[PDB]
C-alpha cells in the first residue's frame, strides 16, 4: 500500500473530473 | 515524468477505468464526472476523448492518457464535504469509496499522515496545495 500515491491519485481524478 | 508520477497517474487512470478494461469511454468519464456532482454534455465528453485520441480509435488507453498529463480549491471542495476547512479521516473515507475504492481506516489514516505537515491529524487546504504543488 502506498499512502502517497492512492492519495494523489484521487486528487488528480477530482481534479480532472472537475 | 518520474517514476512516482507514472505510478499516480496509473492510480487516477484506474479510478476512470470502471471495467477494468486497459480503455476509458466516454461512458465512463460521464459515470465518474457525476458521481463528484459534474453534468457533462455527450459533446463535451467527445471533444475530451477526442483531444487526446491518438490513434483515432474513440478511447484512451494508458499511454495517451499518460500525453495528456504530461481547480486545486474545487478537488478540495470535494473532499471537504462539511466545508470547515479540514479534511479529515471520515471525509477522506467518504470520497474513497464513493470512488469505488475499498480501503482500511489503517490505509486512510496513513494517507492523512502523508499530507499531514502540521501533525493536527487533518489536512487544511495549505497542505492539500503542496501535496499538489
Ligand atoms: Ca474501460
Ligand atoms: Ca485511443
Ligand atoms: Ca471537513
Ligand atoms: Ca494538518
Amino acid at each position: 500500500f502506498n499512502a502517497r500515491r492512492k492519495l494523489k491519485g484521487a486528487i488528480l481524478t477530482t481534479m480532472l473530473a472537475t | 515524468l518520474t517514476e512516482e508520477q507514472i505510478a499516480e497517474f496509473k492510480e487516477a487512470f484506474s479510478l476512470f477505468d470502471k471495467d477494468g478494461d486497459g480503455t476509458i469511454t466516454t461512458k465512463e468519464l460521464g459515470t465518474v464526472m457525476r458521481s463528484l456532482g459534474q453534468n457533462p454534455t455527450e459533446a463535451e465528453l467527445q471533444d475530451m476523448i477526442n483531444e487526446v485520441d491518438a490513434d483515432g480509435n474513440g478511447t484512451i488507453d494508458f499511454p495517451e492518457f499518460l500525453t495528456m498529463m504530461a481547480e486545486i480549491r474545487e478537488a478540495f471542495r470535494v473532499f471537504d464535504k462539511d466545508g470547515n476547512g479540514y479534511i479529515s479521516a471520515a471525509e477522506l473515507r467518504h470520497v474513497m469509496t464513493n470512488l469505488g475504492e475499498k480501503l482500511t481506516d489503517e490505509e486512510v489514516d496513513e494517507m492523512i499522515r502523508e499530507a499531514d505537515i502540521d501533525g493536527d491529524g487533518q489536512v487544511n487546504y495549505e497542505e492539500f496545495v503542496q501535496m499538489m504543488t
